[PDB]
RNA sequence: GGGUACGACCAUACUUGGCCGAAUGCACCAUAUCCCGUCCGAUUUGUGAAGUUAAGCGGCCACAGGCCUCGUUAGUACGGCGAUCAGUGAUGGCGCUGGAACCCGGGGUGUUGUACUCU
RNA sequence: GAACACAAGCGUAAAUGCUUGCUUGAUUAACGAUUUCCAGUACGAAUCGAGACUGCGAAAGCAAGGCCAGCGAUCCUUUGC
RNA sequence: AAAGCAAAUGAUUAGAGGGACCUAUUCUCAAACUUUAAAUGUGCAAACAACCCAGCCUU
């Protein structure tokens, strides 16, 4: 008799990790969140009020309303044939920052970089080399492999 | 070190008797007599068919005494055992105890209401400067060189007053 | 039976360690510096008051999360500077250090001249206007706020933490609190008495004890002027906060 | 080179023992008229300086435990895809590819922010 | 390694445990929004808010039951405003 | 999945050093045990109804 709870599943998922309980710590209490900021959705489980259901364990959204204590998500979910944006209400413990587009806004800065230092003609840094072209190898000793006949009674426990 | 020396710190009278009616009043009409200073009761934990005693039932009196009646309470319970103890009364902790039998012998006029009760010492010794283990902010605890050991205790009683049987 | 064996120490968590040295509550310290969510990080002040064998220290703190930041403290050991040198430690002392570092706050944000406090020093609870406490009008500029932390002390009536904040209350900085812990409240009659406290700020008790203590003495450094410098004191405090030991 | 107050990360910071500790400070420490609280000024509360580094605290050390990191275990265990593959079966290797864990060995034993300060 | 009314799991050490002091946030809460089952219906349970009057605290703050199982449409009867 | 019991919980064999007992080992295990931990998976992002830079208005 499997039974359909809120939490029907959640033995190894709402565990803290080994040598890690605790309650938050204070770095986590003066994040600060802004609507339209990308977050990840993870569960305490040292705070019971305000956690999740288990399926918005480890998602990613955004951000649409901002509360004293509270924080409205927008998550994506799968269903049947189609997909559904639910909005899901969590305390702010359970939420933590995205660095999902981290790697987009380095880029875009990299490129206004490029931009102003060649309108003001700074040098340009160097580019890469590939390392799939060809070109010479000059070894100082070449060795031989060749099933030495010791490894047959090796593999014998 | 001037400081190094062993003091007594408190002495502790136990008197555990049965039941909860007026032998518990008369005994603590006792002890309080003695003790000059209002005794507290204390309640059992478990239920035994064969002491005949429920759970949180009142059974005991007792109370602490610190400074110079403890000193000189403590004289008048050596000179009834005329100072002389046993090997086995010296915790490893540093404290050590006995036990009267009638408390009319620690010199208190006998009352033919009250009756004739038997009492419980205990002496507990320390250096000065424990209260690192005692305080309430940055608990700490006592160097083991500086805690007192079994060995000293009987070195100290020996020294104020001798007669220890091993 | 050994339990210290090596299993023991694989699966020891250690504990924080300002929680291992005993020095810091993080039950109520989380409670202290969390703010509302829809403030997005707007600076939230403590006053921190402790007390040593010797000294008292009195602090103002913004709080961040590579490490507090500390604006304007004062301690107990300049007081001398201004004409104190003796006790140090009592009623009359915490008042004095908590009026001298609301002052050295004040100068510093530029608002002495404003918001100058209570002169004439009375034990009265009177109220403090705060924002979510407008106290009637709400359109004249509010004071600089500040909420009282005492750490691991034990909160009594007629202690000397909250001598230091009557001190800064009267200074001119805006704590919330109630007279309920003032040396003469009586809590039967939920009622305050000034005079009693009055009486303490000044140090009126220690001088009682030190000329009942002269007496004793005779048949085994002067007093009825305490509230001489006390109140010369608090004149030149309110004169010049910002003047220190240089060296 | 250090101290104190408030902290961030929360063992490279913990546990046991030994040795040393210039100054500022931090402490242990003296005592109960008043505020306050206890069976007991032990804790707690209010007022002082009589003594001391004994302890707490800091620093160093230990074929010390633990913890952290790098190798080894090992291309081993296990896996995704393929066969009119082998084998009575139980199972197994092969082709294209991903890839562990303990034991064990070498190294290491806190980093750092704001303010007031001592040499 | 105890306890947290009860089945089990998760969680917790100057506490979510124990003792004690004071209390009635187990009230009202303008048809606010949302999760679970799911047809993205209802019922049950739960989460984040706004307003009134309060409780405990020196304060920050916590609390509109005891965390998650413990319950019920149309018609009819009956009570409150 | 694997691995481990020389780590917590549960089960379990035998010698040794100081008949129970203690210490360190040792044979052998787990769907309702676990410090560790894959392969195959699963959420988000990779530009115009947008992002910067500057000055400006309103609550
Ligand atoms: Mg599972
Ligand atoms: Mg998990
Ligand atoms: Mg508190
Ligand atoms: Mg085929
Ligand atoms: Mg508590
Ligand atoms: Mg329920
Ligand atoms: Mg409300
Ligand atoms: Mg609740
Ligand atoms: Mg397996």
């Amino acid at each position: 008799v499997h039974s359909h709870g809120y939490k029907c599943g959640t033995r190894h998922l709402f565990a803290k990790k080994f040598r890690k309980h605790g309650v938050p710590s204070v770095s986590t209490i003066l994040t600060n969140f802004k609507v339209g900021d990308y977050v990840d959705v993870v569960a305490d489980a040292a705070v019971r009020a305000g956690m999740p259901h288990k399926y918005y364990h480890g998602r990613t959204g955004i951000v649409w309303n901002v509360t004293p204590r509270g924080v409205g998500v927008i998550i994506n979910k799968p269903v049947r044939n189609r997909t559904v944006r639910k909005r899901i209400c969590v305390r702010f413990e359970h939420v933590r920052k995205s660095r999902c587009q981290e790697a987009f806004k380095q880029k875009l800065k990299d490129l206004e970089a490029f931009r102003a230092a060649k309108k003001a003609g700074t040098p340009l840094p160097p580019k890469k080399v590939s390392t799939r072209n060809g070109g010479f190898v000059c070894p100082k000793k070449v060795e031989v492999l060749a099933r030495r006949t010791a490894d047959y009674e090796a593999m014998i426990p | 070190n001037p400081m190094r020396e062993i003091v007594v710190k408190k002495l502790c009278i136990n008197i555990c008797v049965g039941e909860s009616g007026d032998r518990l009043t008369r005994a603590s009409k006792v002890l309080e007599q003695l003790c000059e200073q209002t005794p507290v009761l204390s309640r059992a934990r478990l239920t035994v068919r064969t002491f005949g005693i429920r759970r949180n039932e009142k059974i005991a009196v007792h109370c602490t005494v610190r400074g110079k009646k403890a000193e000189e309470l403590l004289e008048k319970g050596l000179k009834v055992k005329e100072f002389e103890l046993k090997s086995y009364n010296f915790s490893d902790t540093g404290s050590f105890g006995f036990g009267i039998s009638e408390h009319i012998d620690l010199g208190i006029k006998y009352d033919p209401s009250t009756g004739i009760y038997g009492m419980d010492f205990y002496v507990v010794l320390g250096r000065r400067g424990e209260r690192v283990a005692h305080r309430k902010r940055r608990v700490s605890r006592v160097g083991f060189n500086h805690r007192v050991r079994k060995e000293e205790a009987m070195k100290w009683f020996e020294k104020v007053h001798d007669g220890i049987i091993f | 039976k050994v339990v210290k064996n090596k299993a023991y120490y694989k699966r020891f968590q250690v504990k924080y360690r300002r929680r291992r040295e005993g020095k810091t509550d993080y039950h109520a310290r989380r409670r202290m510096v969390l703010q509302d969510k829809t403030k997005f990080g707007t600076p939230k002040y403590r006053l921190v008051v402790r007390i040593t064998n010797r000294d008292v220290i009195a602090q103002i703190v913004h709080a961040k999360v590579v490490g507090d930041e500390v604006v304007m403290a004062a301690y107990s050991h300049e007081l001398p500077l201004f004409g104190i040198e003796h006790g140090l430690t009592n009623y009359a002392a915490a008042y004095a250090t908590g009026l001298l570092v609301a002052r050295r706050m004040l100068a510093k944000l530029g608002l002495a001249e404003k918001f100058v406090g209570v002169k004439e020093v009375d034990g009265s609870y009177a109220a403090v206007r705060t924002k979510d406490d407008d106290q009637g009008d709400d359109e004249s500029r509010f004071p600089f706020k500040a909420i009282l932390d005492v750490g691991l002390a034990r909160t009594t009536t007629g202690a000397r933490v909250f001598g230091v904040l009557k001190g800064a209350v009267d200074g001119g900085l805006a704590v919330p609190h109630r007279p309920n812990r003032f040396p003469g409240y009586n809590k039967e009659s939920d009622a305050l008495n000034a005079k009693v406290h009055r009486d303490r700020i000044f140090g009126r008790h220690v001088a009682d004890y030190l000329k009942q203590v002269r007496e004793e003495a005779s048949s085994n450094v002067s007093p009825d002027d305490m509230e001489g410098m006390y109140k010369r004191a608090h004149a030149a405090i309110r004169a010049d906060p910002t003047k220190r030991r240089a060296k």
